[PDB]
């Protein structure tokens, strides 16, 4: 999306040729990218959808654009003549309009797209200059009940925040980091500190592969302690 | 990062960043030498000014534009021109600028090879490109076909282009332009007692044709008009005083163009040309071609050479083709602005010619497809 | 489920749904290809345009019909020429679609052959079949007996038929059609001063010929009063004004049909042929078949045709016998029509090559009985 030969840059040549029209663009689009990538990929025409014309992957699943009206919508070439009458006016309208070469666009070629990933960035900095932390508001129910929620609405809800991302980027390693108190008290159920630990993991029948204990705290995918769950308890 | 964009043409050069509205430096592509001897030392003179400097040096230098007919004659003044316009007018090391030049059609093949040769060796640019002026002056008008009539100071061509193809054999190049009628002009201004011979007054008389002439709809009947009023005379006044009148002569000297017998040359005037050109393309598309004549070029500016031109190409075409004549009123500059459109584009970043390209491949290499 | 019924025909595609009343889309089988290379980047010209595309875009590009008679010989552009009427013209996903395909009589074995593996390959549809153009259009006639004279862009064929019942003995089958009378056209409009040379301007002629030519009654009277008055002559204007004139060649074109030696071929005129096909049938179907001449194909759709060709085949004849000719005024589209007539039926819909079928016993299954 924002490389060069990207959508947004492809959107801007077209804005910038002379006869351009949603057909040439929904063209350069597929000859620059269709086949040639694997998340840009053409849309399936059903479900009586009106029209769908590039199917694009994000974290949160696949979507597929309309392209109709990109072009008229994006071209905003400001006048400067006319910024001048307002610098000159006599109402505080001035007071926004107050009055290098290199990186700088015309009049003429300015493009809505171009502010967008300019103050974009400006964000992707000054935040990536400070310390997150995150919290998502969750609607889980169409109406007021509180305590009842429908899973598809809540699954939405889901992907827009993508913290099932965030899980599955933890869900394929380790994601249970575990001590020794409940890991020996619930273990030695099949051989009746570290090496306590290698006593109750060679006996247990996991190979070493799955799992591992650094120094502290013993690593584990999910999918494992079911497997335990079921057999360290007889 | 940025592109530059330098149309040199003849009589004027106009450079600029991609991406920009107009170019940001214009000024007169000549160099002046001093021609008497100087005697105040410590003054420090220079050797050679050049351009603008130049033009206000004019009274004791001797001006000699190194562009005669689209081709480079003295390439020792052409670097100075280029050297002058990077460092002075942009100020900006070519060194990281891939620039954009521009030449006429139907060129010697040595020009565009040493201007590449040049650009890499002395400039070291990273990368560059030559473009035919015509092409960029049908993308700054938003066309896609049309013939475009570009006719800037030294030279004068017709390009047809339809959907974005060029039919390069009927491309007609005509060695008349700016210059040219200038000429003419300081030789019909002697009939009334006015003589400028010397290179310096040849700009005033360029400024003369600039301000004064203009084309006539008619001109036998503006001949006989001429003769029987004075409505047509208007005074100008030369760098120290002294007014002079010039009346027939307004529209004599810009007629050349159409009758290009006046200074003794053969070929067939402007809209004949056109024409000619229309008729050597295909037959389906000269309707699209007699509706979009793009107009370019600073000789194109003349008060009045649409409504003339498009008399004229209708009496040749049939009667039921509509002629239409695209005249913007910044056409001097359509050449640049063109230029900048297509540099800013990013389907072109990959026709550039790489530095490393060039040293592989030699200059030999522009002719390539690396156009 | 629906049924598609494409003709493919030389000159002109003819596409739609089965059970419907006319060929959805219409456009001419051709495929052009650029032959300048274009100047202007960020165009993104495609490479190869096709059907009504192709025929706007003629002024730059060179056409070339795939198929030369009946036949297919560029099988790369008729895939091209399949795939867009597919997508495009009817957009429709030819993979729940039995298609009905049309071929003239006595073709190439390979040629429907290679047909039939390529639309179950290539396209992958769920069954086919191929018909031939003659019965479907005498299908579309409401007919059942009588010779079915069609003449379409590229061949022209009899095909007696009586009862339902082909004889196929007699079925006689002549080069000779639309594109030979442009080419003629073309030759002898020269001696006029007109020169079209072009494979883009072979349409424009074929314009002409859609348009104001005929077939004469008489063709020594027509001669003869043409050379006397200029009753005859009718202009028309090209795509670029310079409006011509036509006179004799009206009726010299057409009349080729009837005197094939105009165009240096041996064999017999039109009217001829008809009456040896009819001639070569059992004695006692004479009469039935004369009574009952079809016509079809666009070369049918000239002015006067229908007469010369009763005069003519009533002079053959004996004078008891009586002589009709069934020309509908949509004949063009007769092969069409009974194509999806055909393809309605459900006595048919056992008659489909299914692809199960024929991945078990190859592209040899056509010939089989499974036509
Ligand atoms: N207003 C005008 N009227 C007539 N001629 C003009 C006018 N302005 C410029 N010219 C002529 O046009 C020339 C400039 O054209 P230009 O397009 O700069 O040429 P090039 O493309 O070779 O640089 C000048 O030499 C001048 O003689
Ligand atoms: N009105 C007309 N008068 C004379 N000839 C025509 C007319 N219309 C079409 N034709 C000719 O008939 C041809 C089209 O016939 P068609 O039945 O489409 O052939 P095919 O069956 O091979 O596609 C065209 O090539 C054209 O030259």
């Amino acid at each position: 999306i924002e490389k060069p030969m990207g959508i947004f840059s492809i959107l801007e040549e077209e804005c910038m040729f002379p006869k351009a029209t949603d057909t040439s663009f929904k063209n350069k689009l597929y000859e620059q990218h269709l086949g040639k990538s694997n998340n840009f990929q053409k849309p399936k025409p059903a479900k009586g959808k009106v029209e769908a014309h590039f199917s694009l992957v994000h974290y949160a699943g696949t979507v597929d654009y309309n392209i109709a009206g990109w072009l008229d919508k994006n071209k905003d070439p400001l006048n400067e003549t006319v910024v001048g009458l307002y610098q000159k006016s006599s109402m505080k309208t001035l007071a926004y309009l107050f009055s290098k070469g290199a990186k700088k666009k015309g009049s003429s070629f300015q493009t809505v797209s171009a502010l967008f990933r300019e103050n974009l960035n400006k964000l992707m900095t000054n935040l990536r200059s400070t310390h997150p932390h995150f919290v998502r508001c969750i609607i889980p129910n169409e109406t007021k009940t509180p305590g009842a929620m429908e899973h598809e609405l809540v699954l939405h809800q889901l992907r827009c925040n993508g913290v099932l991302e965030g899980i599955r980027i933890c869900r394929k390693g380790f994601p249970s980091r575990i001590l020794y108190a409940d890991f020996k008290q619930r273990y030695k159920v099949l051989n009746a500190s570290k090496k306590a630990s290698e006593k109750l993991l060679g006996s247990i029948d996991i190979d070493h592969t799955q799992y591992k204990f650094g120094h502290t705290k013993v690593f584990f995918k999910a999918g494992l302690l079911g497997l335990l769950e079921e057999m360290r308890d007889d | 990062t940025t592109a530059l964009v330098c149309d040199n043409g003849s009589g004027l050069v106009k450079a600029g960043f991609a991406g920009d509205d107009a170019p940001r430096a214009v000024f007169p592509s000549i160099v002046g030498r001093p021609r008497h001897q100087g005697v105040m030392v410590g003054m420090g003179q220079k050797d050679s000014y050049v351009g603008d400097e130049a033009q206000s040096k004019r009274g004791i230098l001797t001006l000699k534009y190194p562009i005669e007919h689209g081709i480079i004659t003295n390439w020792d003044d052409m670097e100075k021109i280029w050297h002058h316009t990077f460092y002075n007018e942009l100020r900006v090391a070519p060194e990281e600028h891939p620039t954009l030049l521009t030449e006429a059609p139907l060129n010697p093949k040595a020009n565009r090879e040493k201007m590449t040769q040049i650009m890499f060796e002395t400039f070291n640019v990273p990368a560059m490109y030559v473009a035919i002026q015509a092409v960029l002056s049908l993308y700054a008008s938003g066309r896609t076909t049309g013939i475009v009539l570009d006719s800037g100071d030294g030279v004068t061509h017709n390009v047809p282009i339809y959907e974005g193809y060029a039919l390069p054999h009927a491309i007609m190049r005509l060695d008349l332009a700016g210059r040219d009628l200038t000429d003419y002009l300081m030789k019909i201004l002697t009939e009334r007692g006015y003589s400028f011979v010397t290179t310096a007054e040849r700009e005033i008389v360029r400024d003369i044709k600039e301000k004064l002439c203009y084309v006539a709809l008619d001109f036998e009947n503006e001949m006989a008009t001429a003769a029987s009023s004075s409505s047509l005379e208007k005074s100008y006044e030369l760098p120290d005083g002294q007014v002079i009148t010039i009346g027939n002569e307004r529209f004599r000297c810009p007629e050349t163009l159409f009758q290009p017998s006046f200074i003794g040359m053969e070929s067939a005037g402007i809209h004949e040309t056109t024409y000619n050109s229309i008729m050597k393309c295909d037959i389906d598309i000269r309707k699209d071609l007699y509706a979009n004549n793009v107009m370019s070029g600073g000789t194109t500016m003349y008060p009045g050479i649409a409504d003339r031109m498009q008399k004229e190409i209708t009496a040749l075409a049939p009667s039921t083709m509509k002629i239409k004549i695209i005249a913007p009123p910044e056409r001097k500059y359509s050449v640049w602005i063109g230029g900048s459109i297509l540099a800013s584009l990013s389907t072109f970043q990959q026709m550039w010619i790489t530095k490393q390209e060039y040293d592989e491949a030699g200059p030999s290499i522009v002719h390539r497809k690396c156009f």
